[PDB]
């Protein structure tokens, strides 16, 4: 990845719903999070809209 | 409280506790004797 | 899609899953940082004694060159080197640490230690005694208030003293103990009557001071008895509260998890449905089942001795559904030492 | 609109919703405005103990570096520090302060404390005790008239001394205790016997002298036992009221309305008709019935433990409804703690 995001400010992106892109040692890159903008009970999930 | 999605930790704490009994024994005395070293004076010593 | 004709073939979509064993020892020690025959690397990585002897090729007298030379003699494995001032970023790099032994350091250690605890990183340290001879003519507590009260640890006091060389902590004088414990039968049994080789006890303790100092707190001595020598004695944490004794019983739900934790991070993010729920609760009890036989916990007719659960509305209802939450609960009753065995004659 | 034939399509309005359920830890400190080894900015923003170290490389003595070294030891989070000034701005802002503590200060602190509980923002600081050594032959009150009356605070006084460094103030030591209660059972539970580690008072009490300080104020002493030690002692907030005593029943109170009112912000200027009061009456008593089984609120038959009402006629009538106004009103019953435990013996 181009920058290194830690778990710190994860809890902070992760919310006002965005995803992102983690690197892990194990198993490298991996997308995380599956979140869509609006942030209503009604559809927050990708798959639910989808 | 839980934000990275991840896989979170937790376990139940409680106080839960039972009663288990001493012995009714081991006085003291408050007579008068020799004490060998100064700080032996004026506090109480346990004697095996 | 099924756009031209011909022969389309699918496969399967998810396969089954159950949970690795274990590590159960894998330990980092106490380097001092004003130390001046050593590396000025923070952090070494040593896997056996071939290594070790390489970087170090004469035999000194520090505390910590008398401490792996007595993890690797009993056995041992692949064992961590740091510094004092950077546990909290060791621990939550390495992914594997289960001890943190002192090696003769107290004053900044005892920080670090509860650092890592106040993530909550499921870990267990085990700490050392006062320096020498407690007289014994009075005052059972104020040596005991320098220790961080909390339910990882011991102290282990009466210093072994190697009379092949210099002295050696307590700390490596425990891990040691452990390693040819998990090895030889299971996590659950305490490191208590297995005896090290090699290490005298400087001291000849009693059997009555060790009898004033079993409640409260846990200083757990070290004596040598005849026949069996050497032998530690003794296997209480810091606390006295009667979920929370016995050294072995909090190791076994210390390590029951760690295996659960680092399996189901390859399954987040799947559907909450039906056929979940009853895949986790079927692969779960397939390894209490497995650990029920060899002796860990104790019950008979199994369904007493653990239970698992899952649904829909025994737990998680559908508003926290919706949020994505996918709670459980499992419970389940280990075993604990024999440490008092009285027996009762009669006449009948 | 239905303009040209074809196939249309509509889908649902409105969905559901609920309340999420907390953060109950985010402390703001007291820096000091004239102090020198530290930087001009005013507002810092810390999240753990990384960057604090990259900060100030060097160990210090003020009380500030005190403070949050015992905060981040015992756990902790994201943590704010703010200049004596500018507290009147920084709650307004940030949306998730909880506790204004108070390392060293108390002139200046006191008046933007009562200012933020003027404008109603549900905030719960607390406070530091006197320096050293009330002497205890008299004047149970004179001690207690420069500590602003309000049922927001504690005081905390013995002033642990950090055995390790320099003194700590025990605004520091009272929020760690919060920190490791939250996270294990709770929030209605007391800081109240969780101990804390590292921290020794300087000063021992007595068993009566926490007597005679119990009524009228809290000073909430904190006191050492056998056993278990340097252990906090104590929840009483400010006033001795039946209505608001025991901190733990007012920080419920706190915390389970700043997520409802968080939450209704998405559904101001809805249409106040007929399914909207069955709606928010059927999303309200489903938060509380996950409240009631996790022991918060006390009461069999759960319609005893609480209730929630919404109408026409039984509140907000036909004039204040053609104003806009949708009035409710809940009501229930927290519980409190044990703080006197009497046993009577008898022969029956």
């Amino acid at each position: 990845v181009s920058v290194r995001v830690t778990n710190e400010q994860q809890a902070e992106l992760n919310p006002k719903g965005i995803n992102v892109i983690r690197h892990f040692s194990d198993r490298g890159l991996v997308v995380w999070g599956s979140r869509t903008q609006k942030d209503d009970d009604d559809w927050r999930y990708i798959p639910v809209r989808r | 409280v839980t934000s990275v999605p991840g896989v979170y930790i937790e376990e139940d704490a409680s106080p839960a506790m039972s009663v288990s009994a001493s012995a009714t024994a081991v006085p003291l005395f408050v007579a008068r004797f020799t004490p060998l070293k100064p700080e032996l004076a004026g506090v109480i010593t346990r004697i095996g | 899609t099924t756009t031209y004709p011909g022969v389309y073939l699918s496969e399967d979509a998810v396969s089954s899953f159950s949970v690795n064993s274990a590590a159960t020892a894998v330990p980092l020690f106490a380097y001092d940082s004003e130390n001046t025959n050593t590396i000025n690397k923070p952090i070494q990585v040593f896997r056996n004694w071939a290594e070790f002897t390489v970087e170090y090729p004469t035999p000194l007298e520090d505390a910590f060159y008398t401490s792996l030379s007595l993890w690797f003699m009993h056995g041992g494995g692949k064992c961590y080197l740091v510094n004092e001032a950077n546990i909290a970023d060791a621990v939550a790099q390495y992914d594997d640490i289960t001890l943190i032994v002192a090696a003769g350091t107290d004053t900044t250690t005892y920080t670090a230690f509860t650092t890592v605890v106040g993530q909550g990183y499921r870990i267990f340290g085990l700490f050392d005694g006062p320096k020498e001879k407690i007289a014994g003519t009075a005052k059972p507590d104020e040596v005991m208030e320098e220790y961080p009260t909390s339910p990882f640890g011991a102290v282990f006091y009466p210093w072994g003293t190697l009379a092949s060389g210099a002295a050696v902590p307590p700390s490596a004088i425990a891990a040691a103990s452990i390693t040819q414990t998990d090895r030889t039968r299971g996590v659950w049994k305490a490191p208590a009557n297995q005896a090290v080789n090699g290490v005298t006890p400087a001291f000849a303790v009693s059997d009555d001071f060790q009898g004033k100092y079993n409640q409260g707190k846990a200083l757990n001595m070290i004596r040598t008895f005849s026949g069996q020598g050497t032998v530690v004695w003794g296997a209480r944490t810091l606390e006295d509260s009667d979920n929370w004794r016995y050294i072995p019983v909090r190791r076994l739900f210390n390590a029951v998890e760690r295996d659960i934790q680092k399996s189901l991070n390859k399954l987040v993010f799947e559907p909450n449905s039906q056929p979940t729920w009853q895949r986790v609760k079927a692969a779960v009890d397939s390894y209490l089942h497995s650990l029920w036989q060899q002796g860990a916990l104790a019950g008979n007719t199994p369904a007493d001795a653990w239970f698992v659960q899952v649904g829909k509305d025994l737990t998680m209802t559908q508003e926290e559904i919706n949020q994505g939450k996918m709670i459980i609960k499992i419970g389940l009753a280990a075993v604990r030492p024999a440490e008092f065995i009285i027996l009762q004659f009669s006449q009948d």
